[PDB]
RNA sequence: UAUAUUUUUUUUUUUUUUUUUUUAAAAAAAAAAAAAAAAAAUUUUU
């Protein structure tokens, strides 16, 4: 793969990296050299609102960090506006945040999607992104202020099973 | 159906080209992703991929390696393009990655001297066009006769040697064509004297003309598909008319920095015909 | 996020063992780089990883009254072990350096590896060797420190006497400079004259070893090697 | 000697210094800094 990932399309791309993200190696030039692809691949949009949470959850859970790839990534989900739904955006806003050491600006607009998108949720994202929000460090007072006036709501649906972590985060 | 082009370089881009005028670096960049997005919608393509980058801008020419007449290819002889074989191997790889090696052209590469560019040969329906001049010998075209000839009432395909003057362009560069029996050619003497050579071959072809004016640049391909539509660039108003009053639904797109630079249609992208 | 069990090798038998190359006391993976070890041993003095065997009589033994040898799994001291690991380390390079034939080169550096913190995987204390080893071969969280001091000069000295040291140099003054450039790094050292009379590339780091003891003095194995280039250019 | 990028073209606001004019105050210009903003720049022979 490493001599191959310049003559690749999206999709293998994608199958490749998701494939690669669950064994565990750490080849470094492997990695460099699909990130440049995937970067050379955004800039003129040609991925679908369905490998965007796969490329990126799989960079994330790879434990590799790069500022221009994440940027890219978000750069092109921000082109598809209207497109990506709730159940499509939740796991973007969880694998950037698991990589949280960033910069500012970039979760400030994610701020701004998440104010239309709380309504057509249940509590498992509720929950999740909560933590991710958490996890950010930038305290979005109406951000957390409709969350929990939306969050009351489907109280009932908690399992208890993760109540600890939207406890913990606000400790956090 | 397959259509392949390479993104420009951005830092050893050279302004004024080889006309005295000078270009704008980031207008080539701008305009290229609504060129890809123009041709990824137009539908006469059924997928396109994006080359790597290369340091030369000679490289941003993706055509004049490799033809495509039916399921099998044909490289292009080495004469004159040693220079740069190197970026040609890489092409092939993109070519392969989604597709067969076909015949390799074995037979037209290794015809003792071979003159052949991207553009002279252009298919018809039920018939092929080699543009004689400058730049094709008639080797070419009796090979192309041993090889892509069959005559019968049905296995009925033809091969026509058009003659042109020394200074003419490429043959697939003025004069076009179009699916549904309609023919696009320029209104100058090179168009008109491919018109009546074409007119003296084959009477019963029975096909339409339409003129548009000198210096335009447009893209048409026949396809195993059905489509009404063309590329025509986004300057000369008239022809568009001219082609849509014969009921060709015409897309424009802007190539004036490209055209100053000296890049047509035909080199901008690579058809190719992938089976199984 | 926001093996272990099997890392001892306990719960079964891994299917398609010991049918591999003898790498066992080294680390390899599958051209020139700079700062890029291509082949990593951590060795330790106090702790050693390994078992030993010896012969034993075991004709008293009511039942083996018939067999002479019999062997069992005794503890070995770990300067035996580190030594052992050293010399199978030390045949498959020079074995690779003699197949490419480079100018080989090899240097014993006393200073201290000072390792950074980020090391701790799991963010845990006690681990077994293999996985630091494998740690320090992929992630690198790790860097090497030279340093020694004068007080022990004259007494250095006396081991000079004691291994008849002849001073082939005095002391010289050169000037270290790294001539880099957009496509390759080269080095080179002004005389006090101040011109340039070497030209190289910089060195190859093929193979690394840090033998760390219980004190400040640690020890560091390289080998190195410097690829060829034309003449022409230099 | 195992942490690579640095950032950049252009618009808005604020702060500091200098020259000029007028009545300690106001205005234009030059230089510097800060904040913000639109937009752009990465480097493999199986
Ligand atoms: O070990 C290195 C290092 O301490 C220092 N050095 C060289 N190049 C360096 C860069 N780019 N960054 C930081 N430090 C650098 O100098 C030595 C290089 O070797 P040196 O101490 O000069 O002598 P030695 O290894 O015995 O033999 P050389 O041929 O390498 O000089």
């Amino acid at each position: 793969a490493a001599r191959n990932a310049k003559f690749l399309d999206a999709k293998d791309v994608t199958n490749i990296i998701s494939a690669f993200s669950k064994t565990g190696i750490n080849h470094e030039k492997l990695f460099a050299f699909l990130s440049r692809r995937v970067q050379t691949l955004a800039r003129v949009g040609e991925f679908e609102a369905a490998h965007l949470v796969i490329l990126a959850n799989a960079f994330s859970r790879l434990r590799y960090r790069d500022k221009f790839l994440f940027g890219a990534i978000a750069r092109r989900a921000m082109s598809l506006r209207e497109r990506v739904t709730v159940n499509e955006l939740v796991p973007l806003i969880v694998a950037f945040s698991k990589i949280g050491l960033k910069d500012p600006k970039l979760s400030k607009r994610f701020a701004t999607k998440a104010m239309e998108y709380v309504d057509q949720m249940n509590a498992e994202q509720v929950a999740s992104m909560f933590m991710a929000f958490a996890y950010f460090g930038i305290r979005y007072d109406q951000l957390f202020g409709v969350l929990t006036n939306r969050a009351v709501e489907l109280i009932d649906e908690f399992n208890a099973q993760y109540i600890s972590t939207t406890l913990n985060a606000f400790q956090r | 159906l397959h259509a392949f082009v390479r993104s420009p370089h951005y830092r050893t881009i050279p302004s004024a080209g080889p006309n005295g005028i000078v270009v704008n670096r980031d207008m080539l960049v701008h305009q290229f992703r609504d060129f890809y997005k123009t041709l990824q919608h137009c539908s006469l393509v059924d997928k396109v991929h994006l080359m790597s980058e290369r340091p030369s801008v000679e490289a941003l020419r993706v055509a004049d390696q490799m033809v495509s007449i039916g399921a099998t290819f044909l490289e292009m002889p080495l004469t004159g393009m040693e220079h740069r074989a190197t970026e040609f191997m890489e092409s092939m790889r993109y070519v392969r990655g989604a597709g067969g090696p076909s015949t390799l052209a074995s037979y037209l590469q290794d015809t003792e001297n071979c003159r052949c560019n991207s553009g002279d040969v252009v298919c018809l329906p039920n018939g092929i066009a080699v543009g004689h001049g400058p730049r094709t010998n008639a080797v070419a075209h009796t090979t192309l006769k041993q090889l892509f000839e069959v005559k019968d009432d049905q296995f009925s395909f033809d091969v026509f040697t058009l003659e042109q003057e020394g200074d003419a362009p490429p043959l697939g560069d003025y004069f076009g064509f179009a699916g549904s029996n309609v023919l696009l050619t320029w209104k100058d003497e090179h168009g008109l004297l491919a018109v009546d050579q074409y007119q003296q071959k084959q009477p019963h072809t029975e096909m339409n003309v339409v003129y548009l004016e000198p210096g335009c640049h447009f893209l048409s391909f026949y396809g195993v598909d059905h489509t009404i539509d063309v590329l025509v660039q986004k300057g000369y108003e008239r022809s568009m008319d001219s082609i849509a009053a014969a009921g060709l639904n015409p897309i424009p797109v802007q190539w004036s920095e490209m055209d100053k630079l000296g890049i047509s249609m035909r080199a901008a992208v690579l058809p190719l015909k992938f089976f199984k | 996020d926001y093996e272990e069990a099997d890392e001892y090798g306990d719960w079964g038998a891994e299917p398609g063992f010991e049918d591999r190359r003898e790498l066992d006391f080294m680390e390899l993976s599958p051209r020139y780089d700079p700062l890029s070890p291509r082949a990593f041993q951590l060795l330790h003095s106090e702790t050693a990883t390994d078992v030993g065997i010896a012969s034993i009589d075991p004709s008293k033994l009511p039942g083996q009254s018939k067999v002479k040898n019999a062997l069992a799994a005794i503890h070995v001291a770990p300067n035996d072990a580190n030594k052992m690991r050293f010399r199978m380390a030390f045949e498959w390079c020079l074995m690779n350096i003699w197949n490419m034939n480079m100018p080989g080169e090899l240097n014993i550096g006393a200073g201290k590896a000072l390792y950074y913190r980020s090391v701790a995987k799991q963010n845990r204390n006690v681990m077994p060797l293999w996985t630091v080893q494998k740690h320090l071969y992929a992630q690198h969280p790790y860097a090497w420190f030279a340093i020694a001091s004068e007080s022990n000069v004259a007494a250095m000295e006396s081991l000079a006497a004691a291994l008849n040291m002849s001073i082939q140099q005095e002391r010289t003054t050169s000037y270290k400079v790294t001539i880099r450039r957009m496509a390759e790094f080269f080095d080179c050292e002004l005389n006090g004259q101040l011109k340039c009379t070497m030209m190289n590339k910089p060195w190859d780091r093929f193979f690394v070893s840090h033998y760390i003891r219980s004190k400040m003095p640690d020890l560091r194995y390289v080998v190195r090697a410097r690829h060829p280039i034309k003449k022409r250019i230099a």
